[PDB]
DNA sequence: GTTGGATTTATATCATTTTACTAACTGATAGCGGAACTTTGGGAGTAAAAGAGTCTCCGCGAAAATGGC
DNA sequence: GCCATTTTCGGCCTCTGTGAAAAACTCCCAAAGTTCCGCTATCAGTTAGTAAAATGATATAAATCCAAC
């Protein structure tokens, strides 16, 4: 979890970051950013935020944009 | 739902109504149909129905009769679970004191009215009469009159007054009293006053006074009148097996306390003689108090098992009370235990766990895949198939494994990595398979130690588990910042093997053309593992800068260091493979490997490390033999002679020319030089060998014996072992500490005889026995230290203060004990660091110090540097990222919102279990004290300077002459004073000399503005002044050992806080023990946590009392911006016991000790806990403010800010 | 010795301790603190509550992870309020405000 | 290329089978209420005189917070 | 200020099962409990009946189309 804690920057809220997203994939049912390689909500979550593609801003600006729509 | 905890008096009104109804009769149960009975102790109306949805007379017995009361038996069809709720009282028939508010010293009764608690106490057990309403009489209020004395004053006034007997006698003097008029009272009484006894006791008074005036409680509350009753299933009273009971001991107590005023009411009916009444009465309020704390107001209930009864009290506080065994510490569903293996073939992340466990823990799991991919229909059939072990299961559980960490822990948990989070991989067998890299962060050996699984569930809990809790993440000892994932034993010996060197080998001189090569060559049995050969390296530099320079290079190595180095990962020197690896050499491959890769080489490389090392252990067939213990010719030759001059010294007792204590004072250094010199030429003898170069002459080499490898390796073993192995056992210590004049000199390879061994068990068993107590003591300490420590989070990033610690290197004479750039390393500056005679700004503000700043501030050679700490920080809750630093096991800067004072708790408490003028450098010299400086900055030497060969600037070089830990490191933490406390000048002036009054001396100082100050001094002080001298403030007035609290008076916080961490470190280095500063900096923080105001100003603070630093410093901040005078104060220091008791909140001080006192104290002065802390926290159920819950309790701020 | 979920003490609510009574493992002090020292604070709080004596909460995390949710909605421990009334047994009015 | 009978589609009416909704008999079974009888549960009473408690235990130490002077 | 008596603490896991003294009868009356029997409500089980709907079968009318003259 080195790329993600380089990534966010502090352990706490990357936590709180991959753990918003995999609840919103495993009860909302959002599809995964990055290829699954039959992998868990978690590791899935963490590795989009490695990539640099799921944030807590990216999650709050998709949130807005979905309760405007 | 709730965000803080109210505690308070209970009026008999609030009582009333918590109450569903009144307990009237003791009957429990019948003894034929087992059903309540009425208005009793298990009465169906009053606490609700037994079973769910139904009623006593069956009448109604179904859900849709749900919230009707029959009118046959008046219980109203709801759950059973409202038993566990509903509670109920009894209306005593005369008024009760409660025990609590009595013997709780000091009493609030008695200090509220001022009358001593004998003279109460004989008030209450009906002994006195007291005066409620005197009237137009000479007597007052209080006045004690025996009873033949108020018979003659009933006969002279008769009716003018009231003098009544009893609880009731204190309820209507409590009755006519008016708090405000009398605290008006104390106002006035104090500033008349001058003695210091009557004016703490106003104070004191006063305080308890206002404190019911502003909570809003009365005193009349303070004495029962309705007394509450608990739900019946907190008392059960249930059937065990056969018809045979079981009940709680709150049934009995309660039955008596019914019973009596039963037959209270019964006397009063019938106008009962007086003293049965009073008897009565009596026994009434003895059981009331058994029932609310057995044991404190007399002699305990004993029940028929000859056993006191537990009361209320008795089960809310203690160890085995409801705080500590059920609301701290909880027993956990999802969880499992089993004995530990090694698996040598897993990774860090990976543990074994057998499918055994995993199906019971997994099965929810289970079922929901099995219902979800449809081999099971329903939930019944899922159970079917995982009951039948069908095969499908096994695919399904290792799908639900793939990819869910399982939390591993082991008892004791001394430091955080004894719950560690691994990857299961599942196996055969009944036993958890552990990684060997693991077990030092354990303690962990396998003779039997079992280990707890447990699994967490939510999504929240996995990736906490995999983001902090991986044992991939915790390779650094939080403590230290040391890695904790170095390699021991078998793996250090296999290393130590592989990278020997061995003269005349088959294969030398060959040269090779890399690490591949040398493989090749040794699995085709051409050249020794340890043959001489030269190999081409190639080697990448990594520079600080993030160069990657490669180069290639022919060296003169090993077959088994060119082996190794096909594991070491690009970016480090062969110069830490091309020598001998002992442990340190391993440790110092891990540490440079993480310090210029990161972690996940680290890991990579620690894995590979242990599978080598395993590897070649098992290829060398190190064995241990008979002949292995080469005992030197040398040893009976010496004892020949020791024997021979101790018959000597033995003809020499008679001739008067020694004494005894001479004699043995004599023949224990005989012995004790015989036994180093039998050890040093055993060593000699054993780490030496001859053997035939390649051109034939004979050359030294180093052994290749089984026991000198082990010691040497480092793996397992050390001198004292093998000198007594092959040498002499040595000396030994009687029972009492005395040492016997004859040793034992034969070794364990020939044996002992008889009085040998029993000598040896005479400290075999001293040994177990201070293991055990050492195992108690320091598990205490580390409890206190925690509850100390437990509120300290990092709460910000920057507190904006300029206030800091200096730090110089350790010096304790002559030699350095521990350089400044370990003290540094990961302290963040609070001064800019000028170069050396120069204006340069070498070191900015505000930066971390990592491994290139440290070798930048040893290059340039500096001395003193300034920088921030725990204790110096600025912040109001908590402390600031900046003024701890680098967070140890992490690398980098302390993150925002960690508990760093539970892991500076548990880094001091853990190593409890193992804590039992020449000139040689040259340079100018100089007075301070007396230093010693080199050419450079650094200050090499530092002596005393008592009250002479060079003079100050005199350049001097080598060889000129000038001329029971952890008991200590707990008497440092609870700040104990000396049993001889060393004296120290209160004031600066000058000395002056009194009167040698009776008894003790007495002196005086003369201050600057006239002042004498008379200070009380005993006889047998060895006075170090002189009449006529000024003395500065602090000055050591005699010898002795110093209380921290005169430190921190007369000096400052920084000389206590140096003082503290030196006098605990030096502990903890004596045995070798690693531990950073900023920890025993952070206690020391919690530990001046109080401060007694001085002067009033404009604060609302009234002088003479003791009040939190941060209150004071919020209140002075916002005075000052208001422009009015701030208020002076004095900073105290509390031992680690009574700053925990003096917490804000009365829930975790509760929670630690001393219930009933906190409980007392809180519900008289009203108290309100913010749930602002860890344990409150835990306690209540919510998340605690650190960590992944710290963000969420910030929003609740912003919420109550708005 | 294994447990995911069975008898529960009578007071307490909690779970049992020993093989013999197929009790489940204690978390005591000294791992309430290493979990304080490491930041679970999510970890910490699904074993005080739903693991050993929220009465709803461990029915309702069952029922959940039978789903396939893996979320939790904590409650009160049974524990404090059986200290919450064995306090106010004492004749001392302890509350909890809004 | 043709045209008219017939050989199929087109539309409607009739008969058969089933559905929707009644009642009557059959047979039982549970529930409630009353009368009688036996069992249980509470209360009063006892008339040589008899006229001061247990209670075994009691193998703990260091430190601190409390009265009392 | 200083004794001098109370009060308060003393590590974590795991197994574990407790019965073990103690001395009255007697008479009278009221209420609960036990049991039996009768009335009443409530439902399964079965049969037969009547009107109506549904569905299929047949009838009646054309389209057109194809073969023979
Ligand atoms: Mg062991
Ligand atoms: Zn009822
Ligand atoms: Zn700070």
């Amino acid at each position: 979890v080195q790329d993600a804690v380089e990534k966010i920057g502090n352990r706490f809220d990357l936590v709180l970051v991959a753990a918003r997203r995999a609840r919103q994939m495993q009860s909302g049912g959002k599809d995964a950013l990055v290829p699954e390689e039959n992998d868990k909500p978690t590791v899935i979550a963490l590795r989009e935020i490695e990539e640099g593609l799921i944030t807590k801003d990216v999650l709050d600006a998709r949130e807005r944009q979905e309760q405007q729509e | 739902e709730f965000d803080a905890i109210k505690i308070g008096l209970a009026s008999p009104d609030m009582i009333r109504s918590w109450s569903f109804g009144e307990v009237k009769k003791p009957e429990t149960i019948n003894y034929r149909t087992f059903k309540p009975e009425r208005d009793g102790l298990f009465c169906a109306r009053i606490f609700g129905p037994v079973k769910d949805y139904e009623c006593l007379c069956g009448k109604y017995k179904r859900l849709k009769h749900r919230g009707v009361i029959c009118e046959k038996c008046g219980v109203e069809v709801t759950q059973t679970k409202v038993r566990r709720d509903r509670m109920g009282h009894i209306e005593l028939a005369s008024p009760v004191a409660h025990i609590w508010f009595l013997k709780s010293l000091p009493s609030r009764i008695g200090l509220l009215m001022d009358m001593p608690l004998r003279d109460i106490e004989r008030v209450l057990y009906f002994e006195m009469y007291v005066v409620t309403e005197p009237g137009m009489t000479d007597l007052e209020r209080g006045q004690m009159l025996t009873e033949e004395e108020y018979l003659d004053r009933l006969e002279e006034w008769g009716d003018e007054f009231t003098a009544k007997m009893g609880a009731e006698a204190i309820k209507d003097l409590l009755a006519s009293m008016d708090l405000p008029a009398e605290a008006e009272q104390m106002r006035e009484e104090l500033d008349t006053t001058n003695s210091e006894t009557k004016r703490k006791k106003l104070t004191k008074r006063l305080k308890l006074v206002e404190a019911f005036v502003a909570s809003g409680n009365k005193p009349e509350w303070m004495i029962l009148t309705v007394l509450p009753v608990l739900p019946p299933d907190l008392r059960p009273l249930v059937p065990l097996d056969g018809g045979r009971f079981a009940t709680s001991d709150l049934n009995d107590l309660y039955r008596r306390v019914i019973n009596r005023n039963n037959r209270l009411k019964r006397l009063l009916e019938l106008a009962a003689p007086d003293i049965i009444v009073r008897n009565e009465k009596r026994m009434l309020q003895e059981s009331v108090d058994a029932l609310l704390d057995n044991g404190r107001r007399g002699r305990a209930i004993t029940g028929s098992n000859k056993r006191p009864l537990k009361s209320l009290a008795d089960m809310i506080k203690g160890k085995q009370g409801r705080f500590r065994q059920n609301l701290l510490g909880k027993r956990v569903d999802y969880s499992g235990r089993s004995v530990i293996t090694v698996g040598p073939y897993l990774r860090l992340h990976q543990c074994g766990l057998p499918k055994k466990m995993a199906l019971e823990l997994f099965k929810p799991f289970i079922y929901s895949k099995l219902e979800t991919r449809g081999l099971a229909t329903t939930i019944k059939a899922a159970k079917k198939m995982v009951e039948r072990e069908e095969a499908v299961v096994w695919d399904i559980l290792d799908e639900v494994i793939r990819e869910h960490p399982v939390l591993l822990n082991r008892a004791p948990t001394l430091h955080r990595l004894g719950i560690q989070a691994f990857e299961p991989v599942l196996i055969e067998g009944k036993a958890i398979q552990l990684h060997p890299l693991v077990c030092a962060a354990y303690n962990a050996d396998f003779d039997g130690d079992q280990m707890a699984v447990h699994v967490p569930l939510t999504l929240e809990a996995q990736l906490e588990a995999r983001t902090l809790m991986m044992s991939t993440n915790n390779i650094l000892s939080p403590a230290s910042g040391d890695p904790i994932i170095v390699p021991s034993q078998d793996v250090v010996l296999g290393l130590y093997y592989m990278t020997r060197e061995k003269i005349n080998a088959k294969g030398e001189g060959m040269y090779l053309t890399g690490p591949a090569e040398a493989e090749k060559a040794y699995r085709t049995k051409t050249a020794e593992l340890h043959a001489r050969v030269k190999v081409r390296i190639t080697e990448t530099i990594k520079h600080e800068n993030g160069k990657l320079t490669t180069e290639t290079k022919m060296i003169d190595t090993t077959v088994g260091r060119a082996m190794l180095w096909q594991i070491v990962p690009k970016g480090l020197p062969y110069s830490l493979v091309n020598q001998k690896l002992g442990k340190k050499q391993i440790s110092n491959l891990l540490n440079e490997a993480y310090r210029k890769l990161g972690l996940k080489d680290t890991v990579i490389f620690a894995d590979q490390i242990m599978y080598t090392g395993f590897a070649y252990a098992a290829l060398s067939g190190v064995s241990v033999g008979i002949d292995d213990m080469v005992v030197p010719a040398a040893k009976y030759t010496e004892i020949a002679e020791a024997e021979e001059e101790v018959r000597e010294i033995q003809e020499q007792f008679q001739s008067g020319l020694v004494t005894a204590g001479e004699r043995y004072n004599k023949v224990i250094d005989i012995w004790a030089s015989t036994n180093d010199r039998v050890a040093k030429a055993m060593m000699e003898n054993l780490s030496s060998e001859q053997v035939i170069n390649r051109q034939g002459e004979q050359e030294k080499q180093e052994s290749f014996n089984s026991i000198y490898m082990m010691a040497d390796s480092g793996a397992r073993g050390s001198a004292a072992q093998i000198r007594q192995l092959a040498g002499m056992r040595g000396l030994m210590a009687r029972p009492d500490g005395s040492i016997i004049e004859t040793p034992i000199t034969a070794n364990f390879k020939e044996g002992l005889n008889v009085l040998q061994y029993f000598i040896s068990t005479h400290g075999a068993r001293k040994g177990l026995a201070d293991t055990a107590l050492k195992t108690a003591n320091s598990g205490y300490l580390t409890r206190r230290l925690v509850d100390v420590a437990q509120d300290v989070v990092v709460t910000e990033h920057d507190c904006g203060t300029l206030e800091g610690v200096v730090m110089t290197p350790h010096i304790e004479g002559g030699d350095v004990k521990v350089a400044l750039t370990e003290l540094a390393l990961g302290r963040v500056v609070s001064e800019d660091i000028l170069k050396p005679g120069t204006d340069e700004v070498l070191i900015p503000r505000n930066t971390l110090l990592d491994e290139k700043w440290c070798k930048v501030i040893n290059d340039n050679s500096v001395d003193q540097i300034k920088v921030r700490s725990v204790v110096t920080c600025d912040s109001d809750f908590g402390c600031c990222a900046q003024c701890y630093g680098r967070d140890l096991a992490r690398g980098h800067l302390v993150n925002q919102g960690e508990a760093v004072g539970v892991i500076a708790a548990q880094s001091i408490g853990e190593p409890g279990t193992q804590l039992t003028i020449q000139a040689k450098n040259n340079g100018s010299v100089k007075l301070h004290e007396l230093t010693i400086i080199d050419e450079f900055g650094r200050t090499k030497e530092k002596h005393k300077l008592p009250y002479l060969s060079k003079a100050d600037g005199d350049a001097v070089a080598a060889g000129e002459t000038v001329a029971g830990g952890l008991p200590r490191v707990a008497d440092l933490f609870e700040a104990r004073k000396p049993k001889e406390p060393a004296i120290l000048a209160e004031h600066s002036g000058t000395v002056s000399f009194g009167k040698e009054t009776k008894g003790k001396r007495r002196l005086i100082i003369t201050r600057d503005s006239g002042d004498t100050y008379e200070e009380m001094i005993p006889k047998h002080r060895q006075l170090n002044v002189f009449e006529g001298e000024r003395i500065e403030r602090g000055d050591v007035i005699a010898d002795g050992p110093e209380s921290p609290h005169d430190i921190l008076r007369l000096r400052g916080i920084h000389a206590v806080t140096t003082y503290i961490a030196n006098e605990v470190q030096e502990v903890y280095r004596l045995q070798g023990v690693k531990i950073n500063d900023k920890h025993i900096e952070t206690i020391v923080r919690q530990m001046l946590r109080k401060c007694t105001i001085t002067f009033a100003g404009d604060s609302e603070f009234l002088p003479g009392e003791t009040v939190e630093y941060s209150q004071v410093k919020i209140a002075n901040r916002k005075l000052v911006e208001e422009g009015k005078e701030p208020a002076r104060f004095e900073r105290e220091l509390l031992g680690i016991t009574k700053a925990s008791l003096a917490t804000e909140s009365f829930i975790s001080a509760a929670s630690f000790q001393e219930t009933t006192r906190v409980l007392t104290e809180a519900a008289v002065s009203g108290k309100r806990d913010d749930l602002r802390g860890l344990k409150e926290n835990v306690i209540v159920g919510r998340l605690i403010p650190a960590g992944t819950g710290f963000a969420y309790h910030q929003d609740r701020q912003a919420k109550r800010a708005q | 010795h294994a447990r995911s979920t069975g008898s529960y003490s009578l007071v307490t609510q909690q779970p049992l301790g020993g093989k013999a009574q197929f009790g489940g493992q204690r978390f005591g002090e000294m791992e309430v603190w290493a979990l304080e020292a490491y930041g679970a604070a999510y970890t910490l709080q699904e074993m005080l509550t739903v693991k050993s004596d929220d009465v709803n909460g461990r029915t309702k995390m069952y029922k959940n992870i039978v789903d396939g949710n893996h979320a939790m909605e904590p409650g009160m421990p049974e524990s404090f309020n059986v200290l919450l009334k064995e306090i106010r047994s004492l004749g001392i009015n302890i509350e909890l405000e809004d």
